[PDB]
């Protein structure tokens, strides 16, 4: 996953 | 009371620096065709504060309307709100002081989608979004927060209204509290927010772009 | 362990916009002639985290070296530090990760004196000082934090060393914990820190002025 | 009292 965040950018999938 | 939150998760008229953050109208709309996303704080699985009540692809972007329900979270916000010098100063005329809404407005001014590349995972409240135009607008009335955004058509609002007015399962006769974190986490999150370079011009940029210049609780 | 904090409370080579913040060498030195000041968080009487261990009028400003002692406060900081994405990223080579020091370094980057116009009341840790040059430098060793500031002479350091090495009352055989606040307060304080316009250039300004460019935990 | 703070500026004496 891609986020629109500054710190938590990617996210496991 | 719960608190409602409105804002864009992406904007069609904004081109991100990081090309990975592209999210066009074709893609967003096909994804909305393909049971309600969780609302968390800074993408922490343990910081779910509620759910996305509505999603609508409008002229300018993917707009959403989340609902902050957690008694455990809203109680943290309540106790913290009575210890903010910003919250003490109040909101613009003619709005009533609302310490809870004002604190969230200040603290979690941004929206951040978590998506693929099912395609949408969840939405995070955060200090600022990395995609521009993603200002979070809080308030008690969902009809009211949706009215903060002047460029939404009445066609757009109807589609949104449909979703947040739709009755959930008549089966369970309670409202669960998803929040599995604490004030220590929210405190931990706060440092990071301080080190996002030029947060306030980013927020100012978002504000005028989406025309939130119309009485609001927005602190930027 | 306690954590030590060094930095200027005022600077003689800096002229404030607000003229009320003037604090010249004549005045500072006469005041130091006229039992140890409390260290609090954002000037909250209930957020005393320790005491000012030393004060010295040096070439460029009023320098002080405070001591953060509170187990209740340092325990809040500990739990919060394990929930910061900034703290997770670490410090510059060759320093050891120190989650507690790093969090304070990020969160309470400024110093703020409370003074007349006895003449000094207390010192507050805060996100940024309103007087420029007031960068807070944290660390476990007081000899080490004092060495972060390269323009302090060995004459200056001796005067400082004298004060923090001086033995307190031999009478009470415990160390009291002054902290009478909570993480909710510290959370409440955090919003305000977000709304200080251009905090990070102010902090960058302070850093190079006092020459903290020499391995440090400073997050700005 | 005068402080060097952004939010808590004056302080009773």
């Amino acid at each position: 996953f891609i986020t629109g965040h500054y710190w938590v950018r990617f996210l496991p999938c | 009371t719960p608190v409602y939150v409105g804002g864009f998760l992406a904007r069609y008229d904004q081109s991100p620096d990081e090309a990975e953050l592209l999210l066009p109208r074709d893609v967003v709309e096909h994804w909305l065709h393909a049971v309600a996303l969780p609302l968390n704080i800074n993408h922490d699985d343990t910081a779910v504060v509620g759910h996305v009540a509505a999603m609508q692809s409008v002229r300018d972007g993917l707009f959403c309307l989340g609902c902050v329900t957690s008694p455990r979270f809203l109680e943290i916000v309540r106790r913290a709100s009575e210890k903010s010098e910003l919250v003490s100063r109040g909101p613009v005329s003619p709005l009533q002081p609302d310490k809870v809404v004002e604190f969230l407005s200040g603290s979690y001014a941004g929206l951040s989608l978590s998506s693929r590349r099912t395609p949408f995972k969840h939405v995070a409240l955060c200090s600022v979004g990395r995609r521009r135009g993603t200002l979070a607008v809080y308030g008690r009335d969902p009809e009211w927060v949706t009215q903060r955004f002047p460029d939404l058509t009445a066609a757009d609002r109807d589609g949104l209204r449909a979703q947040w007015q739709r009755c959930g399962s008549t089966a369970v006769d309670a409202s669960g509290d998803p929040f599995r974190s604490d004030s220590y986490g929210l405190l931990g999150n706060s440092v990071d927010a301080l080190y996002i370079r030029e947060r306030l011009p980013k927020l100012r940029y978002d504000k005028q772009l989406v025309g939130v210049t119309e009485e609001s609780y927005v602190k930027a």
